[PDB]
């Protein structure tokens, strides 16, 4: 519901969506080849 | 038959769903 949206907002008024009470599987999005760049700061993307 | 008191909720942070609670005596402890 976040990555697939009909229309994205302009950068002057960015959206701030709250995600809570759920299990976040980041392997599907990380393995997905559809992203052009995936830059993580702080911790490496595979231990999340 | 209509809704009340929980109007104009600026933003809400939690929702959970369970099966329903309620000659029958009903005791609860909070
Ligand atoms: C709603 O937004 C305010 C920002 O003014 C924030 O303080 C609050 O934690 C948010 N959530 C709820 C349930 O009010």
């Amino acid at each position: 519901e976040v990555f697939n949206a009909t229309r994205f907002a302009s950068v002057y008024a960015w959206n701030r969506k709250r995600i809570s009470n759920c299990v976040a599987d980041y392997s599907v999005l990380y393995n997905s080849a559809s992203f052009s760049t995936f830059k993580c700061y702080g911790v490496s993307p595979t231990k999340l | 038959s209509e809704f009340r008191v929980y109007s104009s909720a600026n933003n809400c942070t939690f929702e959970y769903v369970s099966q329903p609670f309620l000659k029958n005596l009903r005791e609860f402890v909070f």
